[PDB]
């Protein structure tokens, strides 16, 4: 009940973001946007944890930095697709 | 919280919105008069008494001309973007340092950066949704412009904040009781004037709405109200960064009429740069705000870090 | 001139903090007396409600 | 040799490097001046602090003039 | 912040009423076939603007994103100077700005701040 | 003001 | 009341975000999602700093992602559906009714605000973002900040290595 | 939480007269108040720090409120109108009631205080320093180190280490 | 807390990341739990520190306090639905805002 | 707290029926749902709402037939003769193999699967009567080698501790 009344919601939204990340979409940039959404909901849950504690919210910027560098890695992978393919279709990539 | 507050905050915010809108109209009149007087010619003189109701002529016509229903556009996204542009350009004005408690913005610099980033979001949404090649080129030029000036605008703000020690702009008033900050920050008086013209999409950085490189920029498919709200959003941004030049570099007092005389003078400076300098290329803008402005901002941030440690030991 | 201005602003801030430090003990005394009264009221009301 | 090329082509970088070196020198001077005296034991203290007479922090309390 | 929400909703409401008043009082003429067409400087377009656009500043955009999250770690230390060890604060601050200067000047040396072309 | 304070 | 309204708006925008094929629909949906998430995060902390920081982060990120929208999948069809509009409207009105008939003391967050802290807390009387952000620049965890500076420099080196600028611009069918 | 085993002071103890002055009336004459109530405030805040229990130092809170009430009676008997003018100037002169906005009425009030009770105004940073006092109550004992007679023990360094019998004793090796 | 596997100088920065020692009401309780986590160990501390673990857990997680509060709130609404509690006297007297 | 929350060996064998059916069909449900969840997405995708449930039933229901036939055959063989032993589990495994042969329309699979499940049944019966456990809790769990206290390599200095081994 206590786990249901508090912080049960961002688990559901993180599950919805995970299902948006793995859904059959035509482009990689939709998966990058779903990554940005699960960064947002991980920020929500980490922010709930760091705000039960009083003065430990300084960590909430470090998670932002590692997540932005994840997004920059994904954006540079999206650039490196154009170096080899002409497209970002997930059907166009090799299945093996 | 006392009930009367909410009422007086609502009244003061609405009065501020109305006065900023009529000052946008008279700012168009001021630009059309002194910008003529930048050259040899005169401003608007015939209509009305001495050209004073000329923005009323410009506002009656644009609120009655036929609304464009473009063919290849996404109209449901094309109709909404100038509304949000005017909404953020008037929503940024709640950050104004009042000596009465209008709003207790402890984080006014972050609020200014958020609305600054959101106004160019409305510009680049309006550029894409028109479905024109010149509109998309103006939108992508606006995105390249904000990617050029955003981190430079932030670090330069931090250097001013260091001289304050807090993010509340009313604390600019206590640190300027003996002199203005134009004495210390003259190289960033030039640099913040350069950034503030890139913020408001004004000459020499006018790539989002180009009249010679492109055809009206991203405003090519906007007419009769969409163009009106886009134009008031741009000029309210001009008024806001003129106000922020008066807050940081000049006296932050608001109970003197000399502050509003200075704000009219900085708006005249904003017109004055447009009437003198030619436009850049946004290649040279990106090579300027990344290799000169950012490096100077980091270096003089180091200078202010060392000066604030030197000052803190003496106190 | 900014160093002199920072001296003046620091003097005003120290005066305001001294006013806060001299006002606070009366406020926290009133806080603890009302806190103990409300704790007694809450303990009586919980005993009344959960009978 | 390379200073004249940098002062001809990128003079704002040279001026910023001079300003940053001056800032590093002033930071060193400020840190040395802060730690030369008892800078950790500041004269005015945030909050309401009371020390007993037998406390070891009691004799470190300054008695300067405002 | 609850008052900022209400006044933001009021500004959005006022701007929608202003745009709807501009639409209502506008002149209502019949829509021509070639009036609605995209402008394209008076001629036929040959291509939609949904055609893919070439990006020559991709590295500058990702460096902008990296530098912006670097901005997100500078903004605390205005407040932290009065409440921390001065030695540790100076080591962190001068080392932060010098590492940013090494990175920016190194990519200036490589020429990666120039547009691809 | 001080008119709130009772006389004693 | 505002917190439950933000709950309902976040739920409705998450249903909208799970159902949008087009990248710009995802971008606008995550715009309003990060607006609502920024306001909700603010409610939990004594100060409003990290909401502002997260808004600068998530407006610096999708500014780049629109350029990749216009460079890759610029031409893709929007498909409005009446079922999604009816579902979102019915769920939104149902959760506003359910939030109106709910006790808001039980549904409020237990995380302490700046005024929920007691008067005796002398650390609450300081400047509002001082003690929260202090440990970034203090002695035990300055080395993590050092690691983050070096990590961002290594990130930039990785981005320069795997986005070769001399191979040319990027587009569809390059 | 509060249970039936924990004692609480009765309602008859907490029903004493309290200071009901406003913020501008407390800020006016705030520097002259602490020169008369230095002993009660320091004792009450010192025993509030270490004891950390609202049931303790209740009589110290009574002494603090009695000293503040006695000072306000002494202000009220002699030149009440000057204090009224100073409190009105401090209320109406600025949003944050700063003493620097009007100093003429502050000078008149300090002149009346010096003419009546021969009290001088302290400096601007008299109450913001560390204050050392001698307290009548004894200090609370420092906690003893926790004892663990059955801990997790290791091999001590002075333990003798003879060579192993039959070597490794693991698969024919010795 | 956890343990460092194959511990190096690189764990000295990581070890002080998130803890309750920085100006928190719970941290002393946490410190006491860490005391037996230094004495008994991580594995004997799961069995011989059941009292010190639970005090820290319902001190910072506030599980039992919030279950108590939600039982106090649900019983009042249950009495209102059953008709024992009148709608005019549904809520008790409010505390002063200067309290707590 | 229901009849679904029951085990196979909560009662002696032959005493209870419905709890054994529910337990063995519960393991059949878990195995069939897991295999069909890694089946219908990965190989031979049905591309429909109804053939997905058809493949779920195809991978689930014969395992229910296996479980029910083995448990009923073991129950009948336990209730027939007085002694409980291994060849009751052997003929239950042969009944489950016959269910496999009825599934796949191949008698040879039905026999070979009957022999394999009978060997599994007699080994499980040896486990339950001899007392040894297939997957026991691990008695010896090395969290390291020798000197796990002595290889603390940290550069920061330890502050003095708040605990002593000395009695007060
Ligand atoms: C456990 C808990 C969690 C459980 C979760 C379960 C639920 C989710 C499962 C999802 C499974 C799945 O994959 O589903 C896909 C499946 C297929 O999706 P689809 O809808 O067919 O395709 C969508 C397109 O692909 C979409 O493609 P697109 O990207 O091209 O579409 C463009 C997109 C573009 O969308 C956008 O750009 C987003 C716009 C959002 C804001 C709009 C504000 C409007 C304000 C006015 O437009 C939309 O998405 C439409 C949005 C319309 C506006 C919605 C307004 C309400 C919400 C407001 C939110 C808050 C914002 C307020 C404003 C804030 C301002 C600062 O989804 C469904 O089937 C939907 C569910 C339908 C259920 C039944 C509904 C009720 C019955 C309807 C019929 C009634 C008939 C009555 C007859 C009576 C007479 C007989
Ligand atoms: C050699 O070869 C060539 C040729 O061959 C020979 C050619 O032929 C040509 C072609 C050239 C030509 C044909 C002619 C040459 C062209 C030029 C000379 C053009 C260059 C000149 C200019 C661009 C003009 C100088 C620029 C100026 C003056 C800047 C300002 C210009 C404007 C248009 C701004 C005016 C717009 C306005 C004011 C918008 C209106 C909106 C408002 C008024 C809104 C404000 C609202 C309010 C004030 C009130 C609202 C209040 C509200 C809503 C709330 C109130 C509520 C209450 C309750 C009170 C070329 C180039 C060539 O090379
Ligand atoms: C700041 C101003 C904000 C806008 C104020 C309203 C619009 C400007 C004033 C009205 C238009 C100009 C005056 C006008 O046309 O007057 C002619 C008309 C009279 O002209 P008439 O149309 O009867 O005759 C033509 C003129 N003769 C006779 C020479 C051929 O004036 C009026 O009707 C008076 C209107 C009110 C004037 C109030 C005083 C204004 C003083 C100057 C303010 C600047
Ligand atoms: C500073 C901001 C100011 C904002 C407002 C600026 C303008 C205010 C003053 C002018 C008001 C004009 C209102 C009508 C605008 C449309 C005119 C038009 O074509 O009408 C044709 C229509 C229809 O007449 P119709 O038969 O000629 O139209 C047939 C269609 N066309 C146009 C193609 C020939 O007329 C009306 O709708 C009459 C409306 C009368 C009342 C108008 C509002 C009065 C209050 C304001
Ligand atoms: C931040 C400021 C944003 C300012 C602009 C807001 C635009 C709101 C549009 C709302 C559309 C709602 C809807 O139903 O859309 C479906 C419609 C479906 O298209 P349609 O043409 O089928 O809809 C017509 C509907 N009838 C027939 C009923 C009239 O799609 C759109 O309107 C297009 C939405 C484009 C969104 C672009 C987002 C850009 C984001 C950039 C940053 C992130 C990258
Ligand atoms: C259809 C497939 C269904 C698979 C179900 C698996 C269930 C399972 O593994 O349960 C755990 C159990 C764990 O068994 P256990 O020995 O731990 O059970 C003791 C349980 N208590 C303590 C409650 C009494 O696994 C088994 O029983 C495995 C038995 C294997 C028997 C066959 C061996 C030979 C195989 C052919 C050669
Ligand atoms: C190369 C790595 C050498 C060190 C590895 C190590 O300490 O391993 C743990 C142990 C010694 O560590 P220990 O003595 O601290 O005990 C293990 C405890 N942990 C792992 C938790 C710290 O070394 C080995 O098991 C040998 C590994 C190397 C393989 C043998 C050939 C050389
Ligand atoms: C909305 C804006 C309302 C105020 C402005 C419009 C009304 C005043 C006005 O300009 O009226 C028109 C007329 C002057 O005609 P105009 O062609 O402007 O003069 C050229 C000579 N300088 O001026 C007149 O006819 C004067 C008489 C009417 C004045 C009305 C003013 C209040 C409306
Ligand atoms: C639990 C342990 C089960 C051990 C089973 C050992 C035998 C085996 O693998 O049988 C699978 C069986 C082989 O059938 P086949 O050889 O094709 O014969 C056709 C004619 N009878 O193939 C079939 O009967 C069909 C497929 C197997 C379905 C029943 C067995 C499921 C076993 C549990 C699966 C758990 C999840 C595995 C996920 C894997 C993901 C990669
Ligand atoms: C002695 C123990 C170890 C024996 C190992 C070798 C025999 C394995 C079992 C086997 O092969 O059984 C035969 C049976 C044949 O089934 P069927 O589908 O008819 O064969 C198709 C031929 N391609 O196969 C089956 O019925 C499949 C049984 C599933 C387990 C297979 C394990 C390998
Ligand atoms: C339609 C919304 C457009 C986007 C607005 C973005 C605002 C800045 C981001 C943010 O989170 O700011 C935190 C700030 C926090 O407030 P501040 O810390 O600025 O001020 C304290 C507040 C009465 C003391 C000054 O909140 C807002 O700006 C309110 C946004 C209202 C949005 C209404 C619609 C949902
Ligand atoms: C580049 C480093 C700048 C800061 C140096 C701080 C230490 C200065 C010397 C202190 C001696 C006690």
């Amino acid at each position: 009940m206590i786990m249901i009344l508090y912080w049960s919601l961002p688990m559901i939204l993180f599950i919805l973001g995970l299902f948006c990340f793995v859904s059959n979409r035509k482009h990689l940039l939709s998966m990058l946007l779903s990554l940005e959404f699960i960064v947002l909901m991980l920020f929500f849950m980490l922010f709930i944890y760091l705000n039960m504690l009083n003065y430990e919210s300084y960590f909430s910027m470090m998670f932002l930095t590692f997540s932005v560098c994840e997004g920059a890695l994904g954006l540079s992978i999206l650039v490196s697709m154009i170096r080899t393919h002409g497209n970002d279709y997930f059907q166009s990539f090799s299945i093996m | 919280m006392f009930y009367m507050e909410f009422i007086l905050s609502l009244i003061g915010s609405l009065l501020l919105i109305i006065c900023v809108l009529v000052s946008v109209a008279f700012l168009t009149l001021l630009e059309r008069k002194v910008l003529g007087y930048i050259q040899i010619r005169k401003g608007p003189n015939k209509v009305g008494l001495m050209g004073i109701p000329q923005p009323f002529c410009d506002a009656i016509k644009l609120f009655t001309k036929e609304q464009t229903y473009p063919l290849l556009s996404n109209y449901l996204s094309y109709y909404i973007s100038p509304i949000f542009s005017l909404f953020l350009s008037l929503f940024v004005w709640m950050c104004m340092p009042f000596f009465v408690k209008l709003y207790s913005f402890n984080l006014g610099g972050l609020f200014f950066l958020c609305c600054t980033s959101l106004g160019v979001y409305t510009v680049m949404v309006a550029g894409w949704s028109s479905n024109s090649n010149y509109a998309l080129l103006g939108g992508l030029r606006a995105v390249a412009q904000t990617i050029s000036y955003e981190v430079s605008l932030a670090l330069i703000l931090l250097s001013f904040i260091f001289l304050i020690g807090s993010y509340n702009m009313i604390y600019f008033f206590f640190y300027q009781v003996y002199m203005w900050f134009l004495i210390i920050l003259f190289p960033m008086a030039l640099v913040w004037v350069s950034i503030s013209l890139a913020e408001t999409n004004r000459t020499p950085f006018d790539f989002a709405e180009g009249e010679s490189e492109l055809v009206s920029g991203f405003n090519v498919e906007y007419s009769s109200g969409g163009f009106a709200l886009i134009f008031m959003a741009e000029y309210a941004s001009i008024l806001f960064m003129s106000m922020l030049f008066c807050v940081i570099f000049l006296g932050c007092d608001v109970f003197n009429l000399l502050f509003y005389m200075k704000l009219t003078f900085i708006s005249f400076v904003f017109i004055w740069v447009r009437g003198t300098l030619p436009r850049f290329r946004y290649d040279k803008l990106m090579y300027l705000a990344w290799k000169c402005f950012l490096s100077f901002s980091l270096n003089y941030l180091l200078f202010f870090i060392g000066f604030k440690i030197l000052l803190f030991s003496l106190l | 001139i900014y160093y002199l201005t920072a001296k003046k602003v620091k003097r005003d801030e120290i005066e305001m903090r001294s006013a806060q430090n001299v006002i606070f003990p009366i406020l926290v005394a009133e806080r603890d007396r009302e806190f103990l009264r409300q704790l007694r009221r809450n303990r009586d009301e919980e005993a009344e409600l959960m009978k | 040799s390379l200073l004249k090329r940098a002062w001809n082509e990128i003079p704002d970088i040279v001026g910023g490097s001079a300003l940053a070196l001056a800032g590093i020198v002033m930071a060193t001077i400020g840190v040395a001046n802060y730690y030369a005296k008892d800078g950790d034991n500041r004269r005015y203290k945030l909050g309401y602090v009371v020390y007993r007479h037998d406390d070891p922090r009691a004799l470190k309390v300054r008695n300067d003039e405002d | 912040m609850f008052s900022i929400i209400f006044i933001a909703l009021l500004i959005l409401l006022i701007t929608t009423i202003v745009m709807f008043l501009a639409s209502i009082l506008s002149k209502k003429a019949l829509i021509d076939r070639e009036k609605s067409s995209p402008f394209e400087c008076g001629f036929d377009p040959k291509s939609s603007s949904r055609l893919p656009f070439s990006l020559r500043f991709f590295l500058i955009t990702i460096i902008f994103l990296i530098f912006d999250v670097e901005i997100a770690l500078i903004l605390p230390m205005i407040i932290i100077m009065k409440y921390s060890n001065i030695m540790i604060w100076t080591i962190t601050s001068i080392i932060f700005i010098l590492i940013l200067l090494i990175g920016l000047y190194h990519e200036w040396n490589q020429g990666m701040l120039n547009w691809s072309n | 003001g001080l008119e709130q304070i009772p006389d004693e | 009341m505002i917190q439950l309204m933000l709950y309902s708006l976040i739920i409705t925008t998450s249903i909208i975000f799970l159902n949008m094929i087009h990248p710009l629909a995802l971008g606008l949906t995550l715009l309003i999602q990060t607006i609502f998430v920024c306001l909700l995060t603010g409610l939990m902390t004594k100060s409003f700093w990290y909401s502002y920081i997260l808004f600068l982060i998530f407006l610096g990120g999708m500014l780049v992602l629109f350029i990749y929208v216009t460079s890759l999948a610029s031409n893709e069809m929007f498909n409005l559906s009446m079922k999604l509009t009816l579902f979102s409207s019915l769920i939104l009105i149902f959760m506003l009714i359910l939030s109106f008939i709910m006790d808001k003391t039980s549904s409020s967050l237990f995380l302490m605000n700046n005024d929920m802290q007691s008067i005796i807390n002398m650390n609450s009387y300081f400047m509002e973002n001082s003690l929260s952000l202090n440990k970034l620049y203090n002695f035990p965890t300055n080395f993590i900040t050092i690691l983050l500076m070096n990590y961002l420099l290594i990130t930039l080196i990785v981005i320069v290595k795997i986005t070769k600028l001399f191979k040319g611009p990027i587009r569809m069918m390059s | 939480v509060i249970t039936n085993n924990t004692t609480l002071p009765e309602e008859s103890e907490l029903n004493v007269q309290e200071l009901n002055l406003s913020s501008a009336a407390l800020r006016a004459g705030a520097f002259h108040l602490g020169k008369q109530c230095e002993q009660a405030n320091n004792e009450f805040m010192l025993c509030r720090q270490e004891l950390d229990d609202p049931r303790a130092c209740l009589a110290e809170g009574k002494a603090v409120t009695s000293c503040a009430l006695d000072f306000f009676r002494k202000v009220k008997k002699t030149c009440h109108e000057e204090f009224t003018q100073y409190a009105t100037c401090l209320d109406k002169s600025s949003g944050t009631m700063a003493f620097s906005h009007c100093r003429k009425t502050q000078g008149v009030f300090d002149k009346c205080i010096k003419d009546n009770f021969d009290w001088d105004r302290p400096s601007y940073g008299y109450f913001s320093r560390a204050k050392v006092i001698q307290s009548a109550r004894e200090a609370p004992k420092k906690e003893e180190k926790v004892s663990y007679p059955d801990a997790t023990p290791g091999l001590p360094e002075d333990y003798p280490k003879p060579p192993a019998k039959y070597g490794s004793r693991f698969h024919w090796l010795e | 807390s956890l343990t460092p596997f194959l511990r190096l100088p690189l764990t000295d920065l990581t070890g002080c990341l998130i803890n309750h020692q920085t100006y928190d009401k719970c941290g002393k309780f946490e410190m006491k739990m860490m005391e037996c986590f230094e004495a008994y160990g991580l594995e004997r501390g799961k069995r011989e520190c059941a009292d010190l673990i639970s005090d820290f857990q319902e001190c910072v997680g506030m599980q039992k306090q919030l279950m108590r509060f939600h039982a106090m709130r649900n019983e009042r609404y249950k009495q209102w639905l059953k008709g024992e509690r009148k709608g005019q006297e549904f809520f008790a007297d409010p505390p002063r805002v200067d309290a707590y | 707290m229901s009849l679904l929350r029951s085990k196979y060996y909560d009662h002696p064998d032959g005493e209870d029926a419905f709890g054994k059916i529910v337990a063995t069909n519960k393991y059949a449900v878990s195995a069939g749902v897991a295999w069909s969840m890694f089946d219908v997405l990965t190989l031979s995708k049905p591309q429909g709402y109804l053939p997905t449930l058809g493949r779920f039933a195809y991978n689930t229901g014969p395992l229910m037939g296996m479980a029910t036939a083995f448990t009923l055959t073991t129950l009948v063989a336990t209730n027939a003769r007085g002694k409980d032993d291994k060849i009751n589990y052997l003929i239950g495994g042969f009944a489950a193999g016959g269910v496999f042969g009825a599934w796949k329309h191949n008698h040879v699979a039905g026999l070979c699967a009957g022999l394999f499940l009978g060997i599994a049944g007699v080994i499980k019966k040896m486990s339950i009567e001899q007392g040894w456990e297939f997957f026991p809790n691990t008695p010896i769990k090395q969290y390291g080698g020798l000197n796990i206290a002595g290889n603390d390599w940290t550069i920061m200095a330890d502050p003095p501790k708040n605990w002593t081994t000395e009695k007060p």
